[PDB]
């Protein structure tokens, strides 16, 4: 019913995933060493949707952990929910790709892509009704940016009718720790943009900003951003693993939230987000969660979308609230914000509501937004190519790998051709 | 004798349904077991077998599990027939064309196959009372799919339409004007009478009358049941004036493709206002031409009544409907279309409204259901159809319907039918 | 039949409205909460329900809540219709303009509608008591908007007007005049008999008469109460001769423009002073016209009397009152004008005054009613025309006038209005 | 409901506002933690004009704390009611003014602009009906006097309706401590002239005349002169948080008070005022609070009103009284003192009486004037300026700022064209 297969690529892709694992198993109440011990059977009737029933009454989640390196993998199992997962989902590489698209994409994942494919194809058989693929992986290296677009276009060459989304963390050029990330973005989104059905952006430095001037951190560590990439992760996703009144599982969003088929790369957020030492003062209302959840604080992108006009927002909110209150801001923050979204298409809100808020919570709300101004960093990653393509550095280590200068022109041409569209509808 | 068939489509369908079995079970005192502790008024909503149970004549239908799975998990889970409540595998993804041709195309032969099996052991089958929401993709294509094979099997019998509209301002997604337009076809050549549903006049009645701040779905759902028992009060109660169906939209239709009338429901009134009224036949029935108390956001004053339906239930006079109706011809407020100077059908039932103990209702002695096509309902469509310019002009959303199966000129064919709809509302109005 | 429907406007409206419905349940024998322990003597004032229940007729109008939140908080909180006392938002800051333009714009809508449901129950409405104050800012402005809209709607019924009037000497605000000017525009057009009230000369009153130290503005109401009761006295119990409210109406106004009496109430006695004196008709007769007794701020003595009615009540015998009669125009000292040798109309009622036992009024087995126009009257405008000229001659407060939306020119037609009132009432004296 | 949002300058302002939030939040009966302590349920329905409805019943004041200096917002966090106050509003730089009001008004705080406003518009949005902005200051020094000017006009300009009242302690003489006021006190009165609605002037000497010629004090401090600002701050609002037969909010009292646009510098007063060992001798009967409040000692600026005719004077009364004598005292004080009041305006009082007096009081008197002796400090500030403006001392630290001669000029005329109009209607 619905089952939904996901793949880790990149150490990035594979410890957000498994820290977005550990939340879900908290949510669903599953034991670290895989058995069940939630309190209600809410829990209970659509684990389906992200683990496999197995014997003991215990439940595997549906991963595919894909790294070229080792070491993360070592890292992953000897984690808090390592034991969870399963041995022959753990296909890896000895030798890394040293943060070289051409690497993984042509010779060091491309011997990796068959032992990937026959265990992603026996996770897809073993469910009972397939609805896509949930992708975790990078935008920065030539791991997750390499071999996630490959066996990504594999997988969308054999599956063409799933709903393929992706969550990636995409490079950023103050808190950039790569020289050669720009290479890896631009293509990563040139495969990207053609066989993906939905890509939700991810920047660190909006992660950074959120920790900082909003939950009042003062050492936010890595975790802590996988920790506010998952919350989201796991929200878009709510719909169908637990009832509520507006039911809206991930083709609901997308017949919804892309205009045009190009028009898909998204910008996530979540509510409520306090300090340790404000969330006693803080009125969770609805409204409260609304005047939040559209601050340009709350993203998670430098992409502000003041700079643009939203053409689809999503707003998956969660918890026993009533509704009328929830239109009543939807259309408000559309109408006092007119200016702000296309008043060329009125309705820009998908408004989805859950009757299970999260652990801990009594309301929750999920923001996914599509604004012309998301083209702030596909522009920047272009021109920040350019300074680094117009005449040749770096080139050897990719042209050594078989790889060659017109497609690199061509991936170029793509992201100008992306920030055209983006601009035209602004 | 004097059976109907309920058809419920989409989430909205199958949970309205779930709030009027609700109210059914309560007002002919069913347990949510399907028992009768201790008259045949029964007879019309529900099937009785030789172990002494209730078993209603509906079906749930849609195309994704969840909702009608929780109704399996509810204290109604064996009120039903769980295989006369059938559910699918793939969502509608708010989506007309893949509920119309892709994915309720392997499941509308059970639907059919179930309501064969419903109508075969109605002896009297009066109509049929479908319920679904134009906005959804399921009750949009689903709807769409099925009043047109009911069309061609039950085409003497009436097919009453309960649909739920969307606001002017209040919306819920953004393709619900193109999931509402090409249902227009159905309601115009596979429906009777349709009954339009309004969220936003509602929340406005619920936040005006009912005094309740913070109401869910579930409170406007407990006013929709009542509307629509309140139309059925005639042929399950007895009554010094009883409606017939066939007789009630006869009064109704001036013509076979103006079928579409308003609905208001009065007393809607707090328990803690009921006490302070005396809540005589004339002021529920002045406050049921009050705009602030229409179904849908569209101003009665703005327009002019052509047929007008008198269905009071409880402990009311007709001479005081006689009275009352004496004054609303009195003012001129009120114009009627030079059709009607006989104006009103008056309908009388002598069982008062039932109350639901978790609802916001108070307990009145008397209510009247209020049915009356206008031309001033065109506003609600004169905004819809200015809204579904506003997204066909660069063909928003079209791929996804081009790409499920849908023929690119259905559009066309879509906004000419709402036009010529909007223009069949307008001369009748001279 | 005989029903009444009153107004409340302003702080001043609304709290006498407190202390009038606190009288009119006493002396109707009316509890607090609605209900009648145990002849329709109350289809006067108060609407009846199936349960038992008396609902005042009545609006509280303020445009600030406090007051009225207040009795919603109050022993009266169940007693009067919620959404028939109605709160605004912003208080109307001492200042007729916004009262008038900016603020009870958007609530004199609500107000017309609660007098319309208000008024198609009454099937015999009498007319209309409206209580205010001129220096306050609702009670002049709000009062000033709905006049006007209720002479188009209600132009037949009576419109009485109980108003509150500024002393002399004692003021609570700088603006009062200015607030009192524009308002004499809807008494002249849009009222057919008003009646002052000035706070000082009632404060002499209670001064002298009851002996009373400290008293409050409660105890200036449980008199303002007893005076408007036993205008309405006729119209709710049983006399010898009951004065209709358009008979009396009739028995004051000489011309259509001279409609502003004076009133007085006798006896006004302590519970101590009670006891000493047999208070025969004679003496409460004399009392009247005393110039000490007045219930404004102006010598009876220094004009003359053109109509007078003697609301008698309680255990009054007609033969004393025309042997009183007979001595008040034995004395010279009270002259009326060559208009009326006729002199006086007498109303007598069979209710002894009902005595509220937190009052500081003793019981008597008589009481009368003393409405009169006269020419002195005028006194009391010739000081607020020189006050208000001592305000506007260098403009000095009409820039938040100005600024909420009135014309300059609107004081200008306001003191032209009063100037052709004073003249009004002096030719009439010769 | 009329929710007033109240915002601190300077550190004088700050700690003053401080002290007013503790005074009230006595009266309101309100926790230091935050939570409801009070008796009667009169301290709770108007909580909403100045406290946030939050969780767990606990309530936070509407207040925005702004300085250009972290030590007060240090004091102030960590004084008796620190912890009642949002994290948020402590909005603040690093460097202080110096006292320099072109610091204030164009280097320093027109960068924290910015993050005071975004704090301001929130707190009023999170209210159902504002009804004005009551801002506290100081005219001394560049920061009260520099910053605060700076946000009162923005405030003032995407807020035009609201009621604008400031209460101001600004210069003197014999007890100023800084050298460098009168230009700060000049070139502050300019923008409050044209911007404020309401101006409470107060002058810290008036302040000492007080608490030793009446409350006898031998060691009056500073808290002391913030308490008696408090008083009067308390009891200007009083009329729309407590019921009382005549309601006189503060719109009330403004149709009633200023009678030309410009002349709306008043004059605060508070009744009663005892000694420790005096109070218990005193009868605290109405007459005598009148006797009382219209004493050139009861008063807060040194500008003495036999100087000079009153204008307009509020007394807003407060406590279980009737009100004939009320009346009658008002009308005394005007009649047999008809030489101290504008014979050409005959009745200057506007009166109001509340319910409920002060915890501890059976009745309170709060004095609001409008003399034109109030001139007394403007044209003194005007001389002390021209002392030191017509030959050019520390001008450099302005100009150095980007301020300019013309200014302070046009900042003198309007100080000169302002004790001229009330030097007019004497
Ligand atoms: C005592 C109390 O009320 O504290 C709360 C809490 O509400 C706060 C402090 C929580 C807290 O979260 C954090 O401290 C945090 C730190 C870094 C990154 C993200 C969060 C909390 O840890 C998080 C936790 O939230 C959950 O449990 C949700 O179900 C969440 N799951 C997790 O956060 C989680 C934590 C550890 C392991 C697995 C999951 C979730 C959110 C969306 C979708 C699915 C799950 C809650 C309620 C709290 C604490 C414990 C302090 C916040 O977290 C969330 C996700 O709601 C941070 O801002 C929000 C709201 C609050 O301020
Ligand atoms: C035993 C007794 O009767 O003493 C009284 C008192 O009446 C005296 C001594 C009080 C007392 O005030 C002072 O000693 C004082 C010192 C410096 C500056 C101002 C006051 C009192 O402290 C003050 C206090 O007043 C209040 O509580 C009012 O509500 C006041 N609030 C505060 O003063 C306050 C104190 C601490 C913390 C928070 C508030 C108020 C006034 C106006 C508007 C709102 C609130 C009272 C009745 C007394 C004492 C305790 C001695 C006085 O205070 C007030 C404001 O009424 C000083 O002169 C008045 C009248 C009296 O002489
Ligand atoms: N009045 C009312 N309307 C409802 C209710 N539930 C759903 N709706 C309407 O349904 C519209 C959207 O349709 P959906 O929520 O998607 O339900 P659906 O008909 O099953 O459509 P799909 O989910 O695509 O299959 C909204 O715009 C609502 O107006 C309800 O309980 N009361
Ligand atoms: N006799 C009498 N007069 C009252 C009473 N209450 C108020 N007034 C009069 O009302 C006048 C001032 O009006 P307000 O107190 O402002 O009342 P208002 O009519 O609601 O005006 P706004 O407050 O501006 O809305 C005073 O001069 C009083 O004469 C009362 O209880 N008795
Ligand atoms: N948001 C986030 N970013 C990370 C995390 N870990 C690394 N990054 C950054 O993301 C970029 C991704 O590059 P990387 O995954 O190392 O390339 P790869 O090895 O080829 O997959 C790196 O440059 C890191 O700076 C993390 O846990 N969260
Ligand atoms: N009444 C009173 N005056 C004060 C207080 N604290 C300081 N002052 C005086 O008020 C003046 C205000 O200047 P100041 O606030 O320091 O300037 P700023 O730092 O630029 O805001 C100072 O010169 C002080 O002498 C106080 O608590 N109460
Ligand atoms: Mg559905
Ligand atoms: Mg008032």
């Amino acid at each position: 019913m619905r089952e939904i297969v996901h793949i880790q690529a990149g150490q990035c892709g594979n410890q957000i995933g498994a820290k977005f694992w550990e939340v879900i198993s908290d949510e669903h109440g599953i034991d670290p060493t895989g058995s069940y011990h939630g309190d209600s059977d809410l829990q209970l009737e659509r684990i389906n949707v992200y683990y496999n029933e197995a014997t003991g009454n215990k439940y595997v989640p549906r991963a595919i952990l894909v790294d070229l390196e080792p070491g993360t993998m070592d890292s992953v199992r000897s984690g808090p929910f390592g034991q969870i997962f399963r041995p022959d989902n753990f296909v890896f590489g000895q030798s890394g790709a040293g943060n070289n698209w051409a690497k993984g994409h042509y010779t060091e994942g491309a011997e990796l892509v068959d032992s990937v494919l026959d265990v992603v194809r026996k996770e897809s058989e073993s469910c009972d009704c397939l609805q896509g693929f949930q992708l975790t992986h990078s935008l920065g290296g030539g791991t997750g940016s390499g071999m996630g677009t490959l066996l990504i276009s594999k997988i969308r060459e054999e599956y063409p009718d799933r709903i393929m989304n992706t969550f990636s963390v995409m490079p950023s050029p103050k808190v950039s720790d790569t020289v050669v990330e720009p290479y890896n973005a631009t293509l990563s989104v040139h495969q990207l943009v053609e066989n993906t059905d939905e890509t939700y952006s991810i920047d660190n430095e909006a992660l950074y900003d959120i920790c900082f001037r909003t939950l009042k951190l003062t050492t936010p560590t890595y975790g802590d951003l996988n920790h506010l990439v998952s919350a989201t992760m796991s929200g878009v996703t709510t719909c169908l693993r637990f009832p509520g009144q507006l039911n809206a599982d991930l083709r609901k969003l997308a017949v919804n939230m892309v205009p045009f088929p190009r028009l898909h790369f998204f910008m996530p957020g979540f509510a409520p987000l306090t300090s340790r030492g404000s969330q006693q003062y803080r009125a969770l209302t609805v409204p409260e969660l609304t005047q939040q959840m559209f601050d340009s604080k709350n993203m998670m992108a430098a992409c502000d979308p003041r700079h643009g006009r939203y053409l689809t927002v999503a707003a998956i909110f969660r918890g026993r609230m009533s509704m009328k209150e929830v239109d009543e801001q939807m259309l408000n923050v559309q109408n006092k914000n007119s200016s702000y979204f296309v008043e060329w298409i009125p309705n820009n809100v998908k408004t989805a509501v859950c009757d299970i808020p999260p652990r801990g919570l009594k309301m929750s709300a999920t923001f996914i937004g599509n604004s012309t101004a998301i083209q702030e960093l596909f522009k920047r990653i272009s021109e920040q190519f350019t300074a680094m393509f117009r005449r040749k550095a770096f080139l050897h280590w990719y042209t050594g790998e078989g790889m060659d200068e017109m497609e690199f022109t061509e991936a170029e041409s793509n992201m100008n051709d992306l920030v055209s569209e983006y601009q035209q509808y602004q | 004798m004097r059976e109907c068939i309920s058809i419920h489509v989409g989430q909205a369908g199958v949970q309205i349904g779930n709030a009027c079995w609700e109210l059914y079970c309560l007002e002919h005192g069913i347990q949510p077991d399907g028992q009768m502790p201790s008259d045949d008024s029964f007879n019309t909503f529900f099937s009785e077998t030789g172990a002494g149970k209730h078993v209603p004549r509906a079906v749930f239908v849609d195309l994704e599990p969840t909702v009608i799975d929780e109704v399996r998990t509810g204290t109604y889970r064996q009120l039903f027939h769980p295989e006369q409540l059938i559910t699918g595998k793939e969502d509608a993804a708010n989506n007309y064309a893949r509920g119309h041709y892709t994915i309720g195309k392997e499941i509308i032969d059970l639907v059919l196959d179930r309501i064969r099996k419903l109508a075969d052991q109605c002896t009297g089958l009066q109509g049929f009372l479908v319920f679904h929401s134009f906005g959804g993709g399921t009750g949009s294509g689903f709807t769409s799919l099925l009043m047109e094979r009911l069309s061609v099997d039950y085409g003497k019998k009436s097919k009453l339409e309960f649909s739920i509209y969307p606001a002017p301002q209040v919306s819920t997604a953004v393709v619900e004007p193109y999931n509402s337009i090409l249902t227009t076809h159905t309601t115009l050549e596979h429906s009777d009478c349709a009954f339009m549903v309004d969220n936003e006049a509602i929340y406005d009645i619920c936040r005006r009358n009912l005094d309740i701040e913070r109401p869910t779905y579930t409170n406007l759902n407990r006013l929709i049941s009542q509307i629509v028992s309140s139309i059925t009060a005639s042929l399950r109660f007895d009554g010094a004036l009883n409606v017939d169906l066939t007789e009630f939209q006869t009064n109704l239709v001036p013509y076979p493709r103006i079928h579409f009338p308003l609905a208001t429901y009065a007393p809607v009134i707090s328990a803690e206002k009921a006490y302070h009224e005396q809540l005589s036949v004339a002021e529920i029935t002045n406050a049921c031409f009050e705009p602030a108390n229409q179904m849908v956001k569209c101003d009665p004053r703005h327009g002019k009544y052509m047929a007008c339906c008198l269905l009071y239930r409880g402990d009311v006079v007709p001479k005081d409907v006689n009275a009352a109706i004496a004054t609303i011809k009195t003012k001129r407020s009120i114009q009627f279309v030079d059709w009607c100077p006989t104006g009103f059908k008056v309908g009388i039932n002598y069982q008062p409204p039932t109350v639901v103990p978790g609802g916001d209702l108070a307990k009145v002695q008397r209510a009247v259901c209020m049915l009356s096509n206008t031309t001033a309902i065109a506003e609600a469509w004169a905004r819809l159809d200015h809204k579904f310019d506003l997204m066909y002009a660069k063909r928003a959303f079209v791929h996804w319907y081009v790409g499920e199966g849908m023929e690119e000129g259905e559009f066309s064919e879509a906004r000419e039918d709402m036009a010529a709809l909007e223009k069949d509302y307008e001369e009748v109005g001279v």
